């Protein structure tokens, strides 16, 4: 970025940029991939593979379309992804299950297997122990597990009031 | 409002003196008052200076005057009262609202008399509205406050 002319440019650039922004949203820090991303040009962004993978990894997450970052396993457009993505899939595993514990006052297992995208009894098993559930005692994780005025706090908000109005 | 006296010698002020020696400058009362002069002073009597004796412990319960209970102190006001009292306030604020409006207008528009007599005999909104904010804000803290202190300790 900084030798901008007296320089031709690598090809590689734009791969190792979109690897750059692979390893920042499997770390996890959002603001300065974004930021960084704000450093590739528009049509770099939109249109060049490499940094169109990360991006629509990131657009995926937010939005919560885990499917379609799933298919980023196979989608790949540089096979060195693989490394800052695979991390990226454990992350989102633990994602998809707070979703899940929060939404889904009663779910089955045989179907919360494919919503986990795991491929293994012995894996869910496992996953389960971790974290905790029921396990399913009629084969369905029932982790339904869902006053007190503020008095202190809004006492202390009017008696801020009765202070602004009386150093008049 | 209270002086202390003694009399003039009939005697001394026609055979020419002052009956009071001017070592201090402490002769400065008041300026006596006319009703005073024109009733007697400095010709028949005399005023002597007064003051009075501070104690700091009598000027305790001096204090303890207008002192409240603490039942009246933690005491909420009748909710269904207050209620009515603010709604009827808020009343008396709209109107004043509208008068408001009116005055502010026809303000800037004109100010010979604008200065003093264009308030006198009729109401104003400003002032009315201030007073009105005034006392239903006092009064609507304090009941939150009270509220709130109350649900805490009487819990």
């Amino acid at each position: 970025f900084d030798y901008k002319e007296q320089l031709p440019e690598s090809a590689y650039m734009h791969q190792l940029l979109g690897l750059n922004l692979l390893f920042l949203l499997s770390q996890n820090r959002v603001a300065e991939f974004h930021t960084e991303l704000e450093r590739l040009p528009a049509k770099d962004i939109q249109t060049n593979v490499y940094i169109k993978h990360p991006v629509s990894l990131e657009q995926y997450l937010m939005e919560g379309s885990y499917n379609k970052v799933f298919l980023a396993k196979g989608n790949i457009p540089a096979e060195s992804y693989t490394f800052f993505i695979d991390i990226l899939l454990d992350t989102i595993r633990d994602e998809i299950a707070g979703c899940i514990e929060k939404a889904y006052e009663k779910i089955l297992f045989t179907e919360a297997t494919r919503i986990l995208f795991f491929n293994t009894p012995k894996k869910m098993t496992d996953y389960a122990k971790k974290r905790g559930w029921v396990l399913g005692p009629n084969n369905y994780y029932s982790f339904a597990s869902q006053t007190t005025i503020p008095s202190t706090e809004l006492a202390k908000q009017v008696i801020e009031y009765a202070r602004q109005l009386e150093m008049i | 409002v209270i002086d202390a006296f003694r009399l003039i010698n009939a005697n001394m002020m026609v055979l020419g003196h002052e009956p009071r020696q001017t070592t201090s400058n402490l002769g400065h009362l008041n300026k006596p008052s006319i009703q005073a002069l024109i009733h007697g002073l400095n010709r028949h009597y005399y005023s002597i200076t007064i003051n009075y004796r501070k104690n700091e412990l009598e000027q305790k319960m001096l204090l303890n005057l207008h002192k409240k209970s603490w039942m009246e102190g933690l005491t909420l006001q009748d909710y269904s009262e207050h209620c009515k009292h603010n709604e009827s306030v808020v009343k008396e604020m709209l109107e004043l609202a509208k008068n408001y409006n009116k005055a502010v207008e026809e303000e800037d528009k004109m100010t010979p008399e604008q200065l003093a007599i264009k308030n006198v005999g009729k109401q104003d909104p400003k002032r009315h509205l201030e007073e009105h904010v005034d006392v239903l804000m006092t009064s609507n803290i304090v009941q939150c406050l009270a509220a709130m202190l109350d649900t805490v300790v009487f819990k």
